[PDB]
Formats: C-alpha cells, sequence, structure tokens
C-alpha cells in the first residue's frame, strides 16, 4: 500500500482495463484459489480428517507432510492414488471416485458435508471459473469486448440499450 | 535479425541493442512507457543475466555431484541429488561442519556484503571505488554497465578486449543462461514428478526410451 | 521529526497516551489495593 | 601549529555505513562517529539531536562501565582470584542493606549529579565544579565533555595527543560497540543459561554448532 | 495497449501532512473556527472524489486504502489463530 502511492503508482489506464483484471480475478484470483484449496483438501483435509473420524488419537495421526512424501500412505484410505495422475490424463476420472464423490447429504460421524464432496466441488468451481476467465479480450485479439457486448443488446422497449453504460 | 515470436509492440523498444535480442516479448514486460519499479528494462535484462549466470552455475552443481558418484571420482556418501544434500530436509540431509541454519547465516552475511555491493553500483555507478574496502575497492569501480563491470578482479583474463567478440561473448553467455535456466526448471520439475535426480533420469532414458518418458511417468512417487 | 513530534502533540493521540497511562494506574492501583469501599488510612 | 580544541567537523565524503548512500542533511559530520546511519530520520531536528548526542554519550560511557565491570571480574573468576562472581545473580546477594534502601540512596545520590549535568545541558556555565583560581583561565568546556580538575585530570583531551574529534569518535564506538555487548550479555545469560567467557569458549570450539541454533 | 501504466514517485514520503489535520482539503485545512471543523475532519476523510476532481490520485488513494484493509484483515486473522 505505501509502494503503490509512495514509490510505483498505477496510471489512470491501468485501473480502467476491466477486461484483464476481470479475466485475472476471474482465473487467478478465483479458479486458481479454488483449485489450490481443493489440493489442500485432497492432500492434506481429507486423509487427517479420516483419520480423526477413525477414532484415532490426534496426537497420533501422521502429519500432513508425511501423506505427501508417502504416496502408500494416502493410498491405503484412496486406492486411487496408487495410480498417479494418469487416470486425469487418460480422462479415466471415474477412477477417482473415491476421494472425489456427488454423495450430497451431511457426514453421519461429524454432522457436516463429506469433504470429499467439497473436494469436487472446488474442484469443478476451479475449472468453471478458469474456463470462465478466458472470456474478456486483450492484448491478443481473441476475446470479447465488454463494450461491444452491452451496445449489442437493445430492445424495441429500451431504445438505445446498454449502450454507454 | 531473427524473430522468434515476435509482436508488433515488442519490435517498437528490443531495437536488436541488447544482446540475445529475437523481438520475443509477448506479454510486453520490457514496454518503457509508464516504466517504475522492477518492471524497468534495464533491471529486466540485468536480472535475466543475473538468473542466467547463477543458473550456469546451478545447473552443473546440481548434476556433478551425481555424475562423480558414478564415475565414483570422490566419496558416494557427499555424492547425492540436489535435493538430498540438506536442501530439502524431508528430501534427505547430509551432516557438513555445521548446522544448515549456521551456515544459512554464513551465507547470508557473505552474499549480504557482495551482493549489496552490487547493488549500490547499480543505484550509483562507481561508488565503490569511492569507500575504502581492503584496498580492493580499486578494482570495484566497474564501467558504467551493471551487468559487465569488467576490471581486474571480474575480468582478470581480460576477454573479449574488441568490440565485436565483447558483443559475440555477451550473445554467448546469455544464449547458455537461458539454456541454464531452461535446464533448473527441468531439474525441478524432474524432482517434482519422479524425484531420483536429474542424472539418474538421463540414465533411465537412456536404458530404454519408450519405458521412461514424460508420457510415463505421470503416476509421480 | 518536529513534524512527528506534532502529530504525537495532537488531540487523539495525546488523549490516547494520557488516558492508556491512566488507565494502567488505575488497574495497577486496583491490582494492589483491592475491593476498596472505604478510606481506611485515617 | 600549536594545539586546537575545537571539533573539526569530518568532509562530506566522509565513509559511511552504506557506501554508495546519499547520507542524510541533518548529520553533516560534526558529530563524533558520523557515518550517516539514520533511515528513520529520528535526529531531524537539531534540538533532538542534541538531546540525541547526549543520550547516546551517556549510554555509551554508563554500557563501557557495564561491559567491564562484567567482564573483568568474570576474566578473574575464570582464572581464579574471585570465589563465585555471577553478574546475573549479582543482584540478589546478601550485602550491608536491603536492596530497596540502597536503590533509595543511589536514587537521591544520582539524582543530584544527574540533573546537576541536566542544569548545565539546559544552561550552559550555570554549575561549574572547575576551580577558578586568582589568575588561571579556565576555558570554557563543551556541553557533555566537561572536565577540568576532575573528570579530566589527564589533560587528554582539548587537542592533546589525539585531536578532540578523533578521541570522541573513538569513546562513541567503543559505547557502541559495548552497548551492543551488553544487550548480547543479557539475552545470553537468559538464553544459554551460562557465562560469557563460558559461552565464547563453547563457540570458539566447534563454531559449526554450539550457536544461537543450538540453545 | 493492455500494459503496466506506473508513474515512479508521485508522493513524498513525509510527516508534514501528519502534523496538519484536514489536509486533503481547502476549507477545512484553513484551520478550526468551530468545534464543528472537528466532525468535518471525520467526515471528509475518506471523500477522495471531494478532495480532487483528478481520477487518478482518486484510484491511487482506493488502491493503497484497499491494501491497508487488507493488512487490517490479515493482522486480525493473524490474532485469531493466535488466540
Ligand atoms: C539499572 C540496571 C539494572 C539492570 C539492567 C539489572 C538487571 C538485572 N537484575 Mg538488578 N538490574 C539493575 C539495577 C538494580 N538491580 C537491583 C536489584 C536486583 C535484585 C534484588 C534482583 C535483580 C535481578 C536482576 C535480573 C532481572 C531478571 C537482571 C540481570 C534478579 C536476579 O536474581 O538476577 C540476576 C534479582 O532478584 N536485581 C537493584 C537494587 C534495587 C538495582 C538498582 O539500580
Ligand atoms: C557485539 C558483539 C557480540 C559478540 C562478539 C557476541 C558474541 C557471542 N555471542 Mg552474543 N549477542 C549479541 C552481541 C554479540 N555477541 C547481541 C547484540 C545479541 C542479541 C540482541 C546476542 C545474543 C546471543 C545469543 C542468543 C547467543 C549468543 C552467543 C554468542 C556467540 C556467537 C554464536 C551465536 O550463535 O551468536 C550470534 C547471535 C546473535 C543474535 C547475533 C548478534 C550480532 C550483533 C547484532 C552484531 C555483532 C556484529 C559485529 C560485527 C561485532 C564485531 C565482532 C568482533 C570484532 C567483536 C559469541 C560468544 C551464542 C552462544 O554463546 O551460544 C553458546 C548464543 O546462543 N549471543
Ligand atoms: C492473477 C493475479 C491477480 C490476483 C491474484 C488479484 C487479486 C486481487 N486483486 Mg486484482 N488485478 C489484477 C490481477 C490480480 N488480482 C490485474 C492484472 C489488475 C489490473 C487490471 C488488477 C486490479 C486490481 C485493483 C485495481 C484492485 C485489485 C484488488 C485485488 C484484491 C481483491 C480481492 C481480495 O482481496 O481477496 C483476497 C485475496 C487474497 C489475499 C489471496 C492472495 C492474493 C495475493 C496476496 C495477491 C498477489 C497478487 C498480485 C496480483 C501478484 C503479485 C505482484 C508481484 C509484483 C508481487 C486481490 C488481492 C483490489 C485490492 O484489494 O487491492 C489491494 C483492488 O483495489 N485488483
Ligand atoms: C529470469 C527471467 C528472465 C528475464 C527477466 C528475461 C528478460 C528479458 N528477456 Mg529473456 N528469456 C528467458 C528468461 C528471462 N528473460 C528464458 C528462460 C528464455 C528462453 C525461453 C528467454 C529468451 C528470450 C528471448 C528469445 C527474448 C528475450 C527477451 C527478453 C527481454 C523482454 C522480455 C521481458 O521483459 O522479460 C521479463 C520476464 C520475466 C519477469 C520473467 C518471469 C515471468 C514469469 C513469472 C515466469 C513464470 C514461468 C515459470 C517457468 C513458472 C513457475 C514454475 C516454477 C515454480 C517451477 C528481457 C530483457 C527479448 C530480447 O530482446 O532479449 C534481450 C527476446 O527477444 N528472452
Ligand atoms: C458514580 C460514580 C462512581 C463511583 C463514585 C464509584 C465508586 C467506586 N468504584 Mg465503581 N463503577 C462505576 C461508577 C462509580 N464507582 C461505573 C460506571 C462502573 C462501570 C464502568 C464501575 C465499576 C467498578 C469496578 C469494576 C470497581 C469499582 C470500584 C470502585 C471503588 C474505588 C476503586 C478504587 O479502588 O480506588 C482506589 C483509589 C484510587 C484510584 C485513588 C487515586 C488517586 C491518585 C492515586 C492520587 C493520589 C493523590 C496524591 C469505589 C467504591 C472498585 C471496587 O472494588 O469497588 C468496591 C472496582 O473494582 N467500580
Ligand atoms: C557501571 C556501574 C557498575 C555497577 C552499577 C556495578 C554494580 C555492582 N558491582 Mg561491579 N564493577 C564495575 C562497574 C559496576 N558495577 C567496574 C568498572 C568494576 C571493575 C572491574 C567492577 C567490579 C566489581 C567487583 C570486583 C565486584 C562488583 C560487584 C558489584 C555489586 C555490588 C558492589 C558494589 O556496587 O558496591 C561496592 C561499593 C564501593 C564504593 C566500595 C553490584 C552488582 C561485587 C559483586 O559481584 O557482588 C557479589 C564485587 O565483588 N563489581
Ligand atoms: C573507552 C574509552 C573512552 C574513551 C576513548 C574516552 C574518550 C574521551 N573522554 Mg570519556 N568516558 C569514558 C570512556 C572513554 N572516554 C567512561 C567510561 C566515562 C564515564 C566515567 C567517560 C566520561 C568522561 C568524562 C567525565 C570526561 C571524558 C573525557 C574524554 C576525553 C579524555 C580522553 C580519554 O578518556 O582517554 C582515552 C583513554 C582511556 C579511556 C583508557 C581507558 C582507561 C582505563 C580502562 C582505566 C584508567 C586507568 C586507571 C585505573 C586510572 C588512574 C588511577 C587513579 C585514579 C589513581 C576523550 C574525548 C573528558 C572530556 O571530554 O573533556 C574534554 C571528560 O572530562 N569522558
Ligand atoms: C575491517 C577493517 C577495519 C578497519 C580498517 C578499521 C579501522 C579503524 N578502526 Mg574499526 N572496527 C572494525 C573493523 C575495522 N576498523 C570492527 C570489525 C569493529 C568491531 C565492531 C571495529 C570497532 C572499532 C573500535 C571500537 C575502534 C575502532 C577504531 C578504528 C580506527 C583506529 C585505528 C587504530 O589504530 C581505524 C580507522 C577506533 C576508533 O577510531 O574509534 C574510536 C576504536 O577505538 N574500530
Ligand atoms: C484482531 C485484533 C486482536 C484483538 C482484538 C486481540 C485481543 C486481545 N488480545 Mg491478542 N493478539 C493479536 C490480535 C488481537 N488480539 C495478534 C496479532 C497477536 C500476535 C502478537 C496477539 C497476541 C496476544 C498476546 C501475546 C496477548 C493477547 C492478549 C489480548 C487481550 C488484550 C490484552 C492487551 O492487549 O492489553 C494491553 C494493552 C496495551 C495498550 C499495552 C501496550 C501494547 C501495545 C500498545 C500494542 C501494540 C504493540 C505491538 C485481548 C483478548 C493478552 C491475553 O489475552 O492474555 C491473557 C496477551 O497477553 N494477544
Ligand atoms: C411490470 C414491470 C415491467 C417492466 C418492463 C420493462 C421493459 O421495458 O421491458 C423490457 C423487458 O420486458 C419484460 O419481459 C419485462 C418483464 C417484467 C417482469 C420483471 C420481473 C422479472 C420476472 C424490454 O426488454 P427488450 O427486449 O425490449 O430490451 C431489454 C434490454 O434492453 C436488452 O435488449
Amino acid at each position: 500500500g505505501w509502494f503503490h502511492y509512495h514509490k510505483a503508482a498505477p496510471k489512470l489506464a491501468w485501473f480502467q482495463d476491466v477486461e484483464s483484471m476481470l479475466n485475472h480475478h476471474l482465473a487467478g484470483l478465483l479458479g486458481l484459489g479454488s483449485l489450490s484449496w481443493a489440493g489442500h483438501q485432497i492432500h492434506v483435509s481429507l486423509p487427517i480428517n479420516q483419520f480423526l473420524n477413525a477414532g484415532v488419537d490426534p496426537k497420533e495421526i501422521p502429519l500432513p507432510h508425511e501423506l505427501i512424501l508417502n504416496r502408500d500412505l494416502l493410498a491405503q484410505l484412496y486406492p486411487s492414488f496408487a495410480e498417479g495422475a494418469t487416470p486425469f490424463f487418460t480422462l479415466n476420472w471415474s477412477k477417482y471416485a473415491d476421494f472425489l464423490t456427488f454423495r450430497g447429504g451431511l457426514d453421519p460421524v461429524t454432522g457436516g458435508l463429506w469433504l470429499t464432496d467439497t473436494a469436487h466441488h472446488h474442484l469443478a468451481i476451479a475449472i468453471l471459473f478458469l474456463i470462465a476467465g478466458h472470456m474478456y479480450r486483450t492484448n491478443w485479439g481473441i476475446g470479447h469486448g465488454l463494450k461491444d457486448i452491452l451496445e449489442a443488446h437493445k430492445g424495441p422497449f429500451t431504445g438505445q440499450g446498454h449502450k454507454g453504460l | 535479425r531473427p524473430l522468434w515470436f515476435a509482436s508488433k509492440q515488442s519490435l517498437s523498444y528490443l531495437d536488436g541493442s541488447l544482446p540475445g535480442d529475437f523481438g520475443f516479448d509477448p506479454l510486453g514486460l520490457s514496454d518503457p512507457e509508464g516504466t517504475g519499479g522492477f518492471i524497468e528494462p534495464r533491471w529486466l535484462a540485468y536480472g535475466e543475466i543475473i538468473n542466467g549466470r547463477y543458473a550456469m552455475l546451478g545447473a552443473v552443481g546440481a548434476i556433478a555431484p551425481e555424475i562423480l558418484g558414478k564415475a565414483g571420482l570422490i566419496p558416494q556418501e557427499t555424492a547425492l541429488p540436489w535435493f538430498q544434500t540438506g536442501v530439502i530436509p524431508p528430501a534427505g540431509t547430509y551432516n557438513y561442519w555445521a548446522d544448515p541454519f549456521t551456515l544459512f547465516v554464513f551465507e547470508m552475511a557473505l552474499m549480504g556484503f557482495a551482493e549489496h555491493r552490487r547493488l549500490q553500483d547499480w543505484y550509483n555507478p562507481g561508488s565503490m571505488g569511492k569507500q575504502y574496502f581492503l584496498g580492493l575497492e580499486k578494482g570495484f569501480a566497474g564501467s558504467g554497465e551493471p551487468a559487465y563491470p569488467g576490471g581486474p578482479i571480474f575480468n582478470p583474463l581480460g576477454f573479449g578486449k574488441d568490440e565485436k567478440s565483447l558483443k559475440e561473448l555477451k550473445l554467448k553467455e546469455v544464449k547458455n543462461g537461458r539454456l541454464a535456466m531452461l535446464a533448473i526448471l527441468g531439474y525441478f520439475i524432474q524432482g517434482l514428478v519422479t524425484g531420483v535426480g536429474p542424472y539418474q533420469n538421463l540414465l533411465d532414458h537412456l536404458a530404454d526410451p519408450v519405458n521412461n518418458n514424460i508420457l510415463t511417468s505421470l503416476k509421480f512417487h | 521529526m518536529r513534524d512527528f513530534k506534532t502529530y504525537l502533540s495532537v488531540a487523539p493521540v495525546l488523549s490516547t497516551l494520557w488516558f492508556g497511562s491512566l488507565a494502567g494506574l488505575l488497574i495497577e492501583i486496583n491490582r494492589f489495593f483491592p475491593d476498596a469501599l472505604t478510606f481506611p488510612f485515617f | 601549529g600549536g594545539i586546537s580544541s575545537v571539533c573539526e567537523p569530518l568532509p562530506p565524503d566522509r565513509p559511511l555505513w552504506f557506501p554508495g548512500s546519499t547520507p542524510p542533511q541533518w548529520l553533516d559530520g560534526s558529530l563524533p562517529g558520523d557515518f550517516g546511519f539514520d533511515p528513520l530520520g529520528l535526529g531531524s531536528d537539531p534540538e533532538t539531536l542534541r538531546w540525541f548526542a547526549q543520550a547516546e554519550l551517556m549510554h555509551s560511557r554508563w554500557a563501557m562501565l557495564a561491559v567491564a565491570g562484567i567482564l573483568i571480574p568474570e576474566w578473574l573468576e575464570s582464572i581464579g582470584l574471585m570465589e563465585n562472581f555471577n553478574w546475573y545473580d549479582a543482584g540478589s546477594r546478601e550485602y550491608f542493606a536491603d536492596p530497596t534502601t540502597l536503590f533509595v540512596v543511589q536514587l537521591a545520590l544520582m539524582g543530584w549529579v544527574e540533573g546537576r549535568r541536566w542544569a548545565d545541558y539546559v544552561n550552559p556555565g550555570c554549575v561549574d565544579i572547575e576551580p577558578k583560581l586568582p589568575n588561571r583561565k579556565n576555558p570554557k568546556p563543551d556541553v557533555g565533555y566537561p572536565g577540568g580538575l576532575w573528570f579530566d585530570f589527564m589533560m587528554w583531551g582539548r587537542g592533546s595527543p589525539e585531536p578532540v574529534m578523533v578521541l570522541r569518535t573513538k569513546e562513541i564506538k567503543n559505547g557502541r560497540l559495548a552497548m551492543l555487548a551488553f544487550v548480547g550479555l543479557c539475552f545470553q545469560a537468559v538464553y544459554t543459561g551460562e557465562g560469557p567467557l563460558e559461552n565464547l569458549s563453547r563457540h570458539v570450539a566447534d563454531p559449526g554448532h554450539c550457536n544461537i541454533f543450538s540453545a | 495497449e493492455v500494459k503496466i501504466l506506473v508513474d515512479r514517485d508521485p508522493v513524498k514520503t513525509s510527516f508534514e501532512a501528519w502534523a496538519k489535520p484536514g489536509h486533503f482539503s481547502r476549507t477545512i485545512a484553513k484551520g478550526p473556527e468551530t468545534t464543528t471543523w472537528i466532525w468535518n475532519l471525520h467526515a471528509d476523510a475518506h471523500d477522495f472524489d471531494s478532495h480532487t476532481s483528478d481520477l487518478e490520485e482518486i484510484s491511487r488513494k482506493i488502491f493503497s486504502a484497499h491494501f491497508g484493509q487488507l493488512s487490517i484483515i490479515f493482522l486480525w486473522l493473524s490474532g485469531m489463530y493466535f488466540h
């Protein structure tokens, strides 16, 4: 905050680049954030919470980094981790049906949503936001113009429509 | 002049003066309009040169102990992959003469000297020949260009006295640097995917090409 | 430094320092002489 | 030609704490130990600069006395000429009086002289201690650098062997080193749980270990 | 055309504006004549559209105020994690 006002302050045209701002805030802020949180839930929250709901004492639960360095430790709870990322790259996503489930309802053990459901939800949200962030035009000719999109919508009742907004 | 993925905006400022210039700037990061902070084109070229030099050191330093251990030159206990030498303690740790944090403090102090001096050359050119520093400041005057200071300390053999030789050597340096940082990124990605070291990856690719590829490594380890 | 001391002399900063010192003094007095309903020294 | 008793300010091209940088405009080299080190701009006001210079001088002298009184008795105990010296436990020893009454007496006695020094700083020359002999002329001393018969019985200041500025920077530099040393000793006595010279002995041997990172 | 357009060192970091209350506008920097001025000083503090008519300075103040708000939020989160 001190730097971007007292030392290196953006110009007006930097702030008025709404298309690049929307692209970065839909693909880099929401999409990448949801993807990273889905990665945390898949790699950390799911095994730790499985151990907690299994009645294992919290101090005896393996540390979250131990389930990253040891893939077999995560594979005991979810066997699909033994296959690596090849089911993702071969579009055999149904192999990931042990930690990515559309179950719904609540967990009877904890009374909350299934964490696998939240992981799949955040993954799908990340995909949707990432493909929803390549919409608006920038330095390369592909993309949409917000001004043209607004000016293209005008009806008989509204006259000139959304032009000038 | 050869151009690789050149742009109309990119050619407006990349005129071939800088070494290793091929017009490649799709994002326009070196645009001289609205320039400030660390986005200055001179600072960007200087950072490219420094990163290239450090990666040319690192791409050989991260693979030499493995090759020497395979060849049996110096003891195999010191011959480890680059992540097994205490850089990443979960990946592996070696018992040196000092604690890794003590070595970090020593490195931080030495490079703080050797790099804040370079930073003050960048801020004020020729400012390190004035203040007394062990009598070595006479070799720290520089030449006005921060990336290529020269002098009896940084250019002792006097390579590239001729201007065309200097330009050719600058082009060679930037090209080998770019290749080396590509190699360092490859080292990092291969460690993330395979986790056996880059020289072991090369040996596995040489032993069989089909079974050991990027395609047959997505299972990770 | 003169401008910073002038800022320290403005009303909210000086009031905050004065009232914080007063509150600390009252709190320490209430710790060392707790539950005071009368003045029994005389 | 003779002995100059006035401080000579350092030239503007003096060595700095951060070579290649511009020294601040309020540090012109007229103060002892002037290396242009003021990132926060605390010495912008000249009156506060004088007060901070006097405070630095006082902290320097007290820190040098403190570190001497820590190290020399500790060096004597390690040699063996002190039976049970421990500077950390020295405050909790048994003396001829309670620490509270000793503190009150020390407060009164020291607040006499600290307050005479305050009056001298506020009004230079208001308090004079050097005798006014019938034909001896007393030179006017600088504030914070007094001394005729008592404080400067050696006449090592006032331009004698090393010029006044040189000796003043020497004093200030040794004082800064002593302040850093005393703060280090205070932290080491509660971190390492040992003495200063013992810590130095275990650091000199195998310096790769026995550090801040191994308690 | 979408580049990084940034000007270097537009505002000097100093405590001179700290020593003068109500520096942002003109009718308030003249000094207090009544007590109402004090309330006005806390009413137009973040009304950047009334201080200046230039959109660039307003946008820069908005950006840095957002940064300060994010710093406060991170401080609060650190406090909750510590407690
Ligand atoms: C002024 C010089 C000074 C010197 C010579 C020493 C000397 C010593 N210290 Mg102390 N120390 C100092 C200041 C100093 N200290 C300060 C300012 C602090 C904290 C505020 C500490 C806190 C401290 C700790 C917590 C420990 C020591 C310990 C030790 C040993 C070094 C190993 C280490 O881990 O500590 C390095 C610790 C630091 C916090 C670095 C402080 C350095 C200051 C900021 C500057 C000194 C640099 C300067 C160039 C001095 C000149 C060197 C020489 C010419 C005198 C060594 C006997 C260790 C020990 O004895 O374990 C067995 C240890 O555990 N010191
Ligand atoms: C993909 C990268 C990216 C990201 C992550 C963001 C993210 C953000 N921007 Mg946006 N922005 C971008 C690109 C990006 N922006 C571009 C290209 C432009 C110019 C067209 C803008 C223009 C813009 C403006 C004008 C403003 C923002 C604001 C914000 C913040 C509001 C959301 C919020 O606070 O949630 C909370 C989010 C987080 C704390 C999660 C972590 C995000 C980290 C901390 C941010 C690092 C991102 C940064 C872009 C990259 C580093 C630069 C490098 C030199 C260090 C948020 C930190 C608003 C603000 O709050 O500013 C302070 C604001 O005023 N943005
Ligand atoms: C270290 C960073 C780096 C930097 C600062 C530069 C700097 C420069 N390049 Mg060089 N270059 C690099 C690497 C770099 N290059 C590499 C690796 C190659 C080979 C592919 C080249 C090949 C090259 C060509 C062919 C040309 C240039 C040119 C330019 C100039 C304009 C472009 C620009 O502004 O770059 C600024 C760049 C950045 C700030 C780098 C960071 C960008 C993001 C953060 C990268 C993230 C990628 C990374 C792989 C992902 C992270 C994963 C990791 C965690 C594992 C400028 C002098 C032009 C020229 O005129 O030369 C003088 C030109 O024509 N470069
Ligand atoms: C650490 C080094 C040091 C240095 C270089 C200086 C330097 C300066 N001081 Mg400062 N001063 C110091 C420590 C120091 N001081 C301390 C600890 C105090 C508090 C007591 C003071 C308080 C002070 C006063 C009150 C005065 C000065 C003055 C001066 C000047 C005199 C020259 C000098 O002191 O001799 C340089 C050499 C030494 C300091 C050697 C160290 C002394 C050893 C350790 C012990 C002395 C030996 C022996 C026990 C004494 C004789 C015994 C006898 C009593 C029977 C010079 C500008 C005078 C002034 O500025 O007037 C113009 C002034 O009168 N100083």
